[PDB]
């Protein structure tokens, strides 16, 4: 704050306080394996070519 | 007293018989065999699998 001169109103001093906030946003993506995949990954039959 | 055979018989899948089953959807017994026998000319098979 600026000194005054005369005859003229002082300035008071001013703290200010302020506060940010933050914000959510999640995401998502879906993959999807068939049974028929799965079952040959665990699932081995007759060994054949 | 007969001398009958005392085990089932067993018939494997050749290599080359796997890719004409995935893109042909069909095998011919013994691919390894009609490969050599028309490279070589001869027309009868000793054995039909």
């Amino acid at each position: 704050r600026v000194a005054s001169g005369a005859g003229l109103p002082t300035s008071r001093q001013t703290t200010i306080m302020v506060t940010k906030y933050s914000e959510k946003s999640p995401i998502t993506i879906p993959f999807e394996l068939s049974a028929a995949c799965l079952t040959y990954l665990r699932e081995t039959f007759e060994g054949t070519i | 007293t007969v001398s009958a055979p005392a085990t089932y018989g067993n018939f494997v899948l050749s290599p080359e018989n796997a890719v004409t089953a995935i893109s042909y959807h069909s095998i011919l017994a013994d691919f390894n065999s009609y490969k050599a026998h028309l490279t070589s000319g001869q027309p009868h098979l000793p054995n039909d699998s």
